[PDB]
């Protein structure tokens, strides 16, 4: 529990054309960060005054 | 027959690209010149008996 699945890792990339006295490198993933269960995490109150 | 070519506008020093600002030529017309010839004639005679 508390385990992030993914299915691209990072990657990167680059164009030329159709551009324009310029290159471009571009990075795209594919990922996130899930709650299995209900809990397991606990943090504050640390609250304001 | 082409004609002449042309008058291209410089950048503006800090628009490097996203966009030039460069001028749009047009692509120049060939222009057609044809010829057309005329026809002129002339005759005479004479009798053999003169």
């Amino acid at each position: 529990n508390f385990v992030m699945p993914r299915q691209r890792a990072v990657t990167v990339e680059r164009e030329r054309q159709a551009g324009k006295q310029r290159d471009a490198y571009y990075v795209t993933q594919r990922v996130n960060l899930q709650r299995y269960f209900a809990n397991g995490v606990v943090s504050g109150t640390y609250a304001a005054s | 027959v082409e004609p002449d070519a042309g008058k291209a506008t410089w950048v503006a020093a800090s628009t490097y690209g996203t966009d030039t600002t460069t001028g749009e030529e047009v692509k120049g017309a060939l222009k057609e010149i044809h010829f057309s010839t005329y026809k002129l004639a002339a005759k005479s005679f004479i009798t053999d008996e003169t």
